[PDB]
């Protein structure tokens, strides 16, 4: 059970591993973030089936349906937010915003080789709303620079 | 698992209408014809009719038409469960029999081989009413008739319904005891010509008490005996 | 859209959407009763006598005590009922309503018509309905020509027992369908090449009267009949009926071995709703004894049949024991003019060495009325992803 | 309606022997004979459901057979609970019909009845009625009868007869016979006898009295 | 799945899912009653006397007038009630039911059983349950070994007051825990290292009788008690109970 | 259990069988579970750049 | 579907070429007869044995390709 590389074939199993090694498992959280709805759509069932009258217990299924609309919609918002940075096709992006080392002084080794992602979160959660602003603008001008190039040729 | 459950036994007066129910369980109840078969005691079986548990139609032995009705109860929910009711109208005392609910062999819905049966409901028809037996001694048949075996008995007589219960010396004597199976007489009452056989060394010197009881009336009686002339 | 070049296996017996339709009609029926008045104050002791001004012993004339709007005031009042609506609870005889030991009843609201409108069933997004197009398709097997459609024909939810009417007709020949035929516990459905046309009537000129049960609640008594009383009945052209059975027999001979003595008999035994053809006409529920139609025999070789009817005010649909409902008496005289589309048959085992072909008008659950109309439909789920090999590679 | 004949009326066999019970129809019926075993106080049990088609859950010592008019249930190695009634049943024409049934009896050596008579009880006479009773005890085979005589002239219709289940210890049976009269009809005569008929006897054993003695 | 190298703060007092369980159980309870008969016509004047065939004075035998199915017809009828179900409204003493001044009541439908089935709680998509695996966890602190799971144990919704039963029990030692201990207004929850086994009984041979209240409505009266009337009671072993307190004290 | 203050002297531990709202019967079974929301997006620095 | 089509590195497109080689044990059929004879409904009934293998190979083929590209951008 307990260690690096071992439990990565399960949901979240990487969470105590260091950021470099955890970077291989990203597809597993991404898939389970939406398709866990199989445990809803396989078993949500109404009148006649299991129940007859008690009608507020069919309309109790609004809890389960409300969870489904929150799940698809909260997922869909990530695809929007990842899209406007010019990055929607991918699990990884390089981008042309330089790392302002005021956000963290820590060197390239110790962030990938020592910390876990739950530890890195607690630093950059101070600065993230700067960084999202920079990413948006860096793409917004890049779209225009490309349109001018495709025109001036 | 296939299971048929009928109603308990009944007593009815002449000209009445008798109902026997049959609960059916463990299989798709719409998909087999139920049949009714009557066991008149000592005689062979007799067939009343069959019912199409899906469509609700009935088919009867010609002899019973008008006098007999079969019905079916079912829901479109819970198809593994159902019921059939038989109503025999206008009964005679000679309708006294066991009435069996029965079901056909699988895939054989066009004939009469019956695989599953209810426990059979006795229906006895008489004008009689709850009455304990009179106890008359068949006081031991004498050496001027019986030879080396002392035959003795108790003619436990003229009671209704069944059962009586009978023993000798309150069950301490069982050798040579025969509680002969009761005949429902032309009177509309049962009778039971019970006996015990013992060595003619002991004609009346060794104890002989018939111990008698009748649970329907809760009547209880006993009688000692000694040799006849 | 006709699916070019397609062929796939349909089955109407294992078809799920008949179960959805059955379950939906019950739910829509209940909500159509739900706001209407619950008749509990009418479950009260009735003095009664026969109707006077008339064969028919069927009409009871009954008097009883009823509440007014004022809680402290109640009124002696009277109404007519059919003999099937009442039980002798008991000098003159004395009575109760039939339901009054097992449920209250809801009176159906006068504003709502029962009449069956066309309904279309539609495929939700990411699914397709398929329709089999082959005019010679029985209820099962590989249909050799198919179309998709987004939503069905206008199916109308008629409810009827022994035979089915105003429904769709097969174009080619008389069609007969069953889940096996040979196994007697299965129905044989029959659908006609051409309709045969029935006239039905209730010739008593009905006068409705209003009784106010309570503060804003009204009960619609049968008030009076004006003129003479006469039997409710239905008619069909004997020649066209005899022709139609001549065609159904010629189909059944194909399955039942040519030279076999096919014959018809009436719906033997049990209660009124298995023994009779029963249907709604405009707000009256009829129960008619079809033995005039199903009484014939067939060796391998201008006038109307009339059949009489009986009527009920209370009815109990789909054998739902707790769910009585009471239909108010509709005003004046009524008639219906309707197309018999097809009929439901049930077989019996070998009656003798000669014949295995006595047939009787069948029944069971109302559900196979929907299976008559939904016979050619199917529902399928699109699986739009696919993977296949060719000779192109991506580069980095 | 179709008439079914069975034979014999009873078949007598030792444990481990083999049985052959015949059934026959009044006209052609196509292989469509069931056979039922009937054990007392219980529903009949289906052995065979068309000629030779053994029921599920039935031990292979049972095998049916037959033509279009005659049929034969067969048993190999008759066991202690195979002693019962067996009925053939026909259903090729409605109504379904059954034979008179055949009893299967545990074979044992011949044994003549012991025989006894009783006059009516003194309390019975005082109650105004008179039952004259005769006991035939522990005979084999089952075939037994009483002839009832009054003034020792032979009589009929005035008696009832009851017979035990088969004795599991020794295959025997006992018969209890009861002539009955009003006390006036009993005292209008002066002599009584019960005469016994059985499969093995030298002559019909007769037990007798003049009225008021045994 | 064991979340390797993970360690984080659990707090069972501020936990949200207990309040969802409480709110669910109340709602599921009400809807199990909602289809059943409202017993309103039973709120009526009763004539009563003590029961005969018995120490107890706990059973009263009471007679009253009740509507048949027919609106215009009503019957004299009688039933047995406990001294806790009835109030003296007052020659013989005269009573009403206890509730009858403050609310109507619903009769619980006989086909519905109160027996508690196992229930699992499952996370909606994009959320995870965490489970503290540490066998010495006291309900408040950094749990040093955890698993995720999609859905819980089969929790069973028993209900009881002073002590709690058929629930789950820790393997290490008797656990005792509280939101603070030292503040008296807080409970202490005690969880045992082993069960201690209770037998409970109602020794009356009880007879149900059915009364029609109305057209299709029926009330299940206490009809009769056959044999001797005897007290309902519970047993537990004095030896293992005394031992079990010997462990919680330590 | 529920506790009481110093009962006369020495003991501060007269314990009594307690109660309340039924809610803590659930807190007995739910003593070890917790629920969390996944935050799948992350941003972190490395030496790679995209080109236009 | 759009998630599953996304993680194979294929989100913007109705058609993709991809770097998984076709193991003809999944079907022995030649490149003409698959494109020129069969309907898509006929093809489904073969590959529905192997589809969960092919999806696993597509996923891993992309998951390493993202890293090889991150290094090709990192060697600047
Ligand atoms: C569509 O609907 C039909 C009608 O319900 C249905 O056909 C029926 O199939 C069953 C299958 O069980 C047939 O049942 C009998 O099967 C036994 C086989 O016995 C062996 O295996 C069983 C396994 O359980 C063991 O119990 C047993 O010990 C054996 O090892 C046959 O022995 C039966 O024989 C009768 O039928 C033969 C024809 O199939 C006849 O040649 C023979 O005489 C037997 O009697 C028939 O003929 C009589 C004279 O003409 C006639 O009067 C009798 O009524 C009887 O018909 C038997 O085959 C059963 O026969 C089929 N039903 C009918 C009416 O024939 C289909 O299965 C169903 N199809 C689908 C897809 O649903
Ligand atoms: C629990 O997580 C910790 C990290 O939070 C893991 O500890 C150690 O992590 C380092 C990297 O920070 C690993 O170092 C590398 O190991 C390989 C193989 O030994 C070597 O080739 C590299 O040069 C480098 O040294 C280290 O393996 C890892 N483990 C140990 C025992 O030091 C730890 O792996 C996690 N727990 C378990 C039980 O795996
Ligand atoms: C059904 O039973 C009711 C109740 O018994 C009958 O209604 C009553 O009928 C009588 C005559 O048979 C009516 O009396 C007559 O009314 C006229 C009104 O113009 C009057 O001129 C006569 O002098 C006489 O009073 C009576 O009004 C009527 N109603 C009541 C409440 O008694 C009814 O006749 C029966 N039959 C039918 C078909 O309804
Ligand atoms: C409508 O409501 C009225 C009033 O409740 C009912 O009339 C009453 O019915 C009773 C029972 O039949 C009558 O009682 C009888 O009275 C005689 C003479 O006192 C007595 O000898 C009998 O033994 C019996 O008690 C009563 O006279 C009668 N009238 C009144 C004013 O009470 C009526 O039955 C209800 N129904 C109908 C259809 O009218
Ligand atoms: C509706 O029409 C189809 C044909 O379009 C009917 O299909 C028939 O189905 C039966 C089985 O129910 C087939 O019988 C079997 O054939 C195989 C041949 O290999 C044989 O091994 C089996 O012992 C059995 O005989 C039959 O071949 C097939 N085709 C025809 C033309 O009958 C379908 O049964 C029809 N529906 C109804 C209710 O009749
Ligand atoms: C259903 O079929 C029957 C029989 O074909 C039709 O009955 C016929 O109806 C007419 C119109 O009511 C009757 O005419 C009237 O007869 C009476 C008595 O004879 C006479 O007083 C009138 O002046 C008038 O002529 C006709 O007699 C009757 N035919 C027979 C032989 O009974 C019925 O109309 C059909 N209609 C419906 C809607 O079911
Ligand atoms: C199905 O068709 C048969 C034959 O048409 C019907 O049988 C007939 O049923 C009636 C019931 O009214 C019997 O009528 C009566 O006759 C006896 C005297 O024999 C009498 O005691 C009764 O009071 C009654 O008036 C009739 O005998 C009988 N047979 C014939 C030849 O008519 C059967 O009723 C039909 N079932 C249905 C539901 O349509
Ligand atoms: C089967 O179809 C027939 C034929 O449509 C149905 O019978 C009736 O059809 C006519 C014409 O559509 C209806 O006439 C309309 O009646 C209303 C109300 O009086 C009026 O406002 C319109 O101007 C028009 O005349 C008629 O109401 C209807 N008859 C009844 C009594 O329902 C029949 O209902 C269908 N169903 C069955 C089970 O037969
Ligand atoms: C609709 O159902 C009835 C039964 O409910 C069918 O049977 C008919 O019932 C009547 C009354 O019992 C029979 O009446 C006859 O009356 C004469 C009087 O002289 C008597 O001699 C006869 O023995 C008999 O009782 C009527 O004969 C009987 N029908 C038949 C065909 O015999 C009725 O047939 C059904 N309706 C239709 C249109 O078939
Ligand atoms: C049902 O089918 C049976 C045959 O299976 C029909 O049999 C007989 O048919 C005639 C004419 O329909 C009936 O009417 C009477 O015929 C005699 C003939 O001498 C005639 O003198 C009378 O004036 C009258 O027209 C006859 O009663 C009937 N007999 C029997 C035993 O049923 C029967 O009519 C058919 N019933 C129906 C309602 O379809
Ligand atoms: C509770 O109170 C009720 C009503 O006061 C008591 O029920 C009644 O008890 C008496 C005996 O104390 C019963 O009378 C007896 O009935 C039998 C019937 O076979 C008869 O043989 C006796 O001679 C005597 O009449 C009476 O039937 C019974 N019911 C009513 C409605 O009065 C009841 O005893 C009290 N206690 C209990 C435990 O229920
Ligand atoms: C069940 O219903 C009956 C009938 O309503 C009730 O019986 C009656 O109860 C009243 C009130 O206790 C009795 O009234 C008293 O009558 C005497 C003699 O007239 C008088 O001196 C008193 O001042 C008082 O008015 C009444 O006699 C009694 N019987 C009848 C036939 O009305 C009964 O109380 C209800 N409850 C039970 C448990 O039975
Ligand atoms: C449940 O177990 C946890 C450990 O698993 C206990 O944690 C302890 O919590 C208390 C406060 O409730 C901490 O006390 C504080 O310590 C600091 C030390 O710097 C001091 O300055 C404060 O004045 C205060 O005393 C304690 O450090 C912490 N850890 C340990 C090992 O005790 C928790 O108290 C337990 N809860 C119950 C109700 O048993
Ligand atoms: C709970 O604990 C009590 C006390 O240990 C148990 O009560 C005892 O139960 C037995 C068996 O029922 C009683 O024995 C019987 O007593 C009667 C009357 O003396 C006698 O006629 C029988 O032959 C038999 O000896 C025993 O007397 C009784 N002891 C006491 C002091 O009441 C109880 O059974 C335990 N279990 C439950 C489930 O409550
Ligand atoms: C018609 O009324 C008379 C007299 O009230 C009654 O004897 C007869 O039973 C009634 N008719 C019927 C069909 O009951
Ligand atoms: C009309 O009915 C008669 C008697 O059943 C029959 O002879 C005739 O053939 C039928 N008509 C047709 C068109 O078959
Ligand atoms: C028992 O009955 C007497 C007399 O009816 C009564 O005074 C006493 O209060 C009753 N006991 C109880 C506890 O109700
Ligand atoms: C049992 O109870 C007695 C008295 O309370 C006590 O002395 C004894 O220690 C208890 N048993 C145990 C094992 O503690």
């Amino acid at each position: 059970a307990v260690g690096i590389g071992a439990v990565f074939l399960g949901f979240l199993g990487a969470a105590g591993s260091t950021m470099g090694a955890a970077s291989m498992t990203l597809t597993v959280q991404a898939r389970n973030l939406l398709s866990g709805i199989v445990q809803q759509q396989s078993n949500l069932l109404r009148a006649i089936e299991a129940q007859q009258h008690l009608l507020k217990l069919t309309v109790w299924g609004i809890k389960q349906l409300q969870a489904r609309v929150l799940a698809v919609e909260r997922y869909l918002r990530d695809q929007q937010l990842l899209g406007i940075w010019g990055c929607s096709g991918k699990l990884i992006c390089c981008t042309n915003v330089p790392w302002n080392s005021s956000w963290s002084n820590r060197n390239l080794s110790e962030i990938w080789d020592n910390m876990t992602w739950l530890q890195w979160d607690k630093e950059i959660s101070n600065y993230t709303q700067i960084i999202y602003g920079l990413l948006e603008e860096s793409q917004n001008q890049q779209e225009k620079n490309e349109q001018d190039l495709l025109a001036l040729d | 698992q296939v299971q048929l459950i009928q109603s308990g036994p009944q007593f009815k007066t002449p000209g009445a209408s008798v109902t026997v129910s049959c609960k059916a369980s463990g299989y798709i109840f719409t998909d087999y014809l139920i049949h009714w078969v009557r066991l008149v005691p000592g005689k062979g079986l007799e067939w009343l009719g069959r019912i199409n548990t899906n469509a609700g139609l009935m088919y009867l032995s010609h002899k019973f038409e008008g006098r007999l009705i079969l019905r079916r109860v079912v829901d479109w929910r819970t198809p593994s469960l159902g019921t059939v009711n038989m109503e025999l109208r206008n009964v005679r005392s000679d309708d006294s029999a066991i009435y069996f609910c029965g079901r056909v062999v699988d895939g054989f819905n066009a004939a009469g081989p019956l695989e599953f049966w209810g426990q059979g409901s006795p229906v006895i028809v008489s004008s009689a009413s709850t009455k304990g037996p009179s106890v008359f001694p068949l006081a031991p048949s004498s050496k001027s008739t019986s030879g080396g075996t002392a035959a003795l008995g108790c003619l436990v007589k003229d009671y209704f319904p069944e059962p009586v219960t009978v023993s000798w010396n309150s069950g301490a004597l069982t050798s040579g005891v025969h509680t002969f199976p009761a005949v429902l007489q032309s009177s509309g009452l049962y009778s039971l010509s019970s006996v015990v056989t013992v060595p003619s060394s002991s004609l009346g010197t060794q104890t002989y008490i018939c111990n008698v009881n009748h649970k329907p009336s809760n009547t209880k009686v006993d009688k000692k005996v000694e040799p006849k002339s | 859209i006709h699916l070019e070049n397609v062929t796939e296996e349909f089955n109407m017996w294992k078809n799920n959407m008949v179960e959805q339709m059955h379950t939906d009609i019950i739910s829509l029926w209940d909500q159509s009763l739900k706001p209407c008045v619950k008749l509990t104050p009418l479950c009260v002791t009735l003095q009664c006598t026969n109707v006077t001004n008339n064969m028919r012993g069927e009409l009871k004339n009954c008097s009883f005590n009823m509440t007014t709007e004022l809680r402290d005031k109640k009124q002696k009042v009277y109404s007519l009922f059919y003999r099937l609506d009442v039980v002798q609870i008991n000098s003159n005889k004395e009575y109760r309503l039939i339901n009054c030991n097992t449920s209250a009843c809801t009176q159906a609201c006068p504003k709502v018509s029962f009449e069956p409108i066309p309904i279309h069933y539609c495929a939700p997004a990411g699914f397709a309905i398929l329709k089999c197009k082959d005019k010679k398709f029985n209820g099962t097997g590989p249909c050799p020509s198919v179309s998709t459609v987004q939503c069905t024909h206008g199916i109308k939810p008629v409810v009827s027992t022994q035979l089915l009417l105003n429904g769709s007709l097969a174009e080619e020949e008389v069609m007969i369908r069953s889940e096996n035929i040979t196994n007697n516990a299965k129905n044989i459905l029959v659908q006609f090449n051409t309709p045969v046309q029935i006239n039905c009537t209730r010739p008593n000129n009905n006068t409705r009267k209003s009784i106010r049960i309570g503060p804003g609640q009204a009960f619609y008594a049968t008030g009076d009949i004006i003129g003479d009383i006469r039997q409710a009945h239905c008619n069909v052209s004997k020649a066209t009926w005899n022709e139609t059975l001549g065609k159904v027999v010629k189909q059944l001979r194909k399955h039942f071995g040519n030279n076999t003595i096919i014959r018809f008999a009436n719906s033997s035994g049990g209660d009124l709703e298995v023994t009779t053809h029963s249907f709604n006409c405009g707000g009256e529920f009829f129960y008619c004894n079809t033995s005039g139609l199903f009484n014939s025999t067939w060796i391998s070789n201008n006038d109307s049949i009339t059949l009489p009817c009986r009527i009920k005010q209370i009815i109990n649909m789909w054998q739902r024991i707790g769910q009585c409902m009471y239909a108010p008496p509709i005003q004046g005289v009524i008639r219906c003019v309707s197309n018999i589309t097809g009929l439901i048959l049930t077989r019996d085992g070998g009656s003798t060495n000669s014949t295995t072909e006595t047939f009787r008008p069948g029944g069971g659950d109302m559900r196979d009325n929907w299976r008559s109309e939904l016979y050619k439909y199917k529902v399928v789920k699109i699986e739009p992803l696919g993977v296949a090999p060719t000779r192109c590679k991506r580069r980095v | 309606q179709v008439v079914m004949t069975q034979s014999p009326a009873t078949l007598s066999l030792s444990p481990g022997e083999t049985a052959a019970v015949s059934c026959r129809a009044s006209q052609y019926v196509d292989r469509s004979i069931s056979w039922y075993q009937l054990k007392t106080g219980r529903a009949p049990r289906l052995l065979v459901y068309a000629a030779s088609s053994r029921s599920i859950g039935v031990p292979d010592r049972f095998s049916g057979s037959g033509s279009g008019r005659d049929f034969t249930l067969t048993i190999r190695g008759v066991q202690s609970d195979d002693f019962a009634l067996y009925y053939c049943q026909q259903d090729y024409y409605w109504p379904v019909t059954f034979g008179q049934g055949t009893r299967l009896d545990m074979k044992r050596t011949v044994a003549a009845p012991s025989v006894f008579i009783f006059p009516p009880s003194d309390e019975q006479l005082k109650s105004g009625t008179a039952s004259v009773v005769c006991l035939l005890n522990n005979f084999y085979p089952r075939e037994a009868k009483v002839q009832w005589k009054v003034d020792n002239a032979l009589q009929s219709g005035n008696s009832q007869e009851s017979v035990t289940e088969q004795d599991s210890k020794d295959s025997t049976y006992s018969l209890s016979s009861t002539l009955t009269l009003s006390k006036a009809d009993y005292e209008k005569h002066k002599v009584y006898a019960c005469e016994v008929t059985h499969q093995g006897l030298s002559s019909p054993v007769t037990k007798s009295f003049n009225r008021g003695e045994c």
